[PDB]
């Protein structure tokens, strides 16, 4: 309208039926079922706690 | 010296370890930590002060 | 004396002759390789690979140890293992799984 | 000993009968290709067809 | 892997040479997690 | 053979790395319609 | 390894501190 | 049967072959 109350946009997104993915890869890419990490000696022969 | 002295392989100098569990009677405050010494690095316990 | 000189791997070159065990043991260094991202990548590690080679009418084993291991100690240990294998090539090994204990009670007495 | 000169290639494609053409790329194979220094004094290795 | 690789050419039920070599390598204090591959 | 070519970089499929075909590099997309 | 790490270019081992 | 190709449909005078054994489909 030529005369109008002011505004301030609100943004959002809806992602239905979607599992968020955080792959255990060093570059986040999917270059094989057995990922890059999970084969490194850092995570293979040692024991680590996840928080 | 310019070789075989430092790693330059993206490793940290200081590490903050939070206890895996803590129990506190009103006389003593017991904290349990598990510190993981890398895969190749070594440390002397002259460091590792309790904060 | 000294029967096989084949060098199945081309990337590794011999550094000492096929010294005999009073089998034979040959030490092979590695030729140059590609670039590394950083110098602390070759000797970094502790796992040792014992690769098996096809029998040549004799058997060949490719044992690779990390750099920091003493070559003299590695050679002596490999020589002792080769001597043991030559001497032994039993029931003691069979005892440690497919012989059982409670089933070993009918046969001894009946 | 200076490296022997390599022959330049000119192929044919369609009506075009004199297209300048570089030597085709081939994956390195020890049976077919070997590494030979361009100049014996300093090591600059390269593949040749033996 | 390592710069140096050692080769033994033994003149030659259950295999025993590979377990023997693995045990000998594991006897070295500085080496752990011996891998056997054929 | 993994020393004469970039085969460790390619993802594996067991023991055989999954390399592309030799005549795979290069592209050509062009039309006015 | 190559003869350990290099030293800054240009009893060593052991302590015997006691008494009290 | 020693010649397993005899069990395949024949395009011409040769069996219809191809491919690949095994599946790697697993994610999520």
């Amino acid at each position: 309208d030529p005369r109008h109350a002011l505004r301030d946009p609100e943004r959002k997104f809806l992602c239905d039926r979607t599992l968020w993915r955080i792959p255990f890869s060093s570059n986040f890419m999917s270059m094989g079922s057995l990922t890059d990490l999970g084969q490194n000696l850092l995570y293979a022969n040692a024991a680590h706690a996840l928080d | 010296p310019t070789h075989d002295v430092t790693t330059e392989r993206s490793q940290r100098l200081q590490l903050r370890f939070v206890p895996v569990d803590r129990e506190d009677t009103q006389y003593s405050y017991k904290t349990r930590f598990q510190l993981a010494v890398g895969d190749n690095r070594v440390l002397d316990m002259a460091s590792t002060y309790f904060d | 004396v000294v029967l096989d000189e084949s060098n199945p791997t081309p990337s590794y070159k011999p550094v000492t002759e096929q010294k005999v065990i009073l089998p034979t043991i040959q030490v092979l260094a590695s030729k140059k390789r590609r670039m590394a991202e950083n110098e602390d990548d070759r000797g970094a590690g502790s796992v040792a690979e014992v690769q098996m080679r096809e029998v040549k009418p004799i058997q060949t084993v490719d044992v690779s140890v990390p750099d920091h291991s003493t070559p003299m100690e590695v050679v002596q240990s490999l020589s002792r293992a080769a001597q043991v294998a030559q001497r032994l090539t039993v029931e003691a090994m069979d005892l440690s799984a497919p012989v059982d204990a409670k089933p070993l009670d009918l046969k001894p007495v009946d | 000993e200076v490296m022997a000169p390599q022959p330049t290639l000119v192929a044919e494609q369609g009506a075009m009968k004199a297209v300048p053409v570089i030597k085709p790329a081939q994956p390195f194979t020890p049976a077919v290709h070997e590494t030979q220094r361009i100049v014996t004094n300093l090591p600059i290795t390269t593949a040749v067809t033996r | 892997r390592g710069n140096l690789t050692y080769r033994l050419r033994i003149p030659v039920f259950l295999p025993l040479l590979a377990p023997i070599i693995a045990a000998a390598i594991g006897a070295i204090p500085g080496i752990a997690s011996v891998a056997i591959q054929a | 053979m993994d020393e004469y070519n970039y085969a460790a970089l390619a993802p594996r499929q067991g023991s055989r790395p999954m390399l592309s075909q030799w005549s795979g590099i290069g592209t050509h997309e062009m039309h006015g319609g």
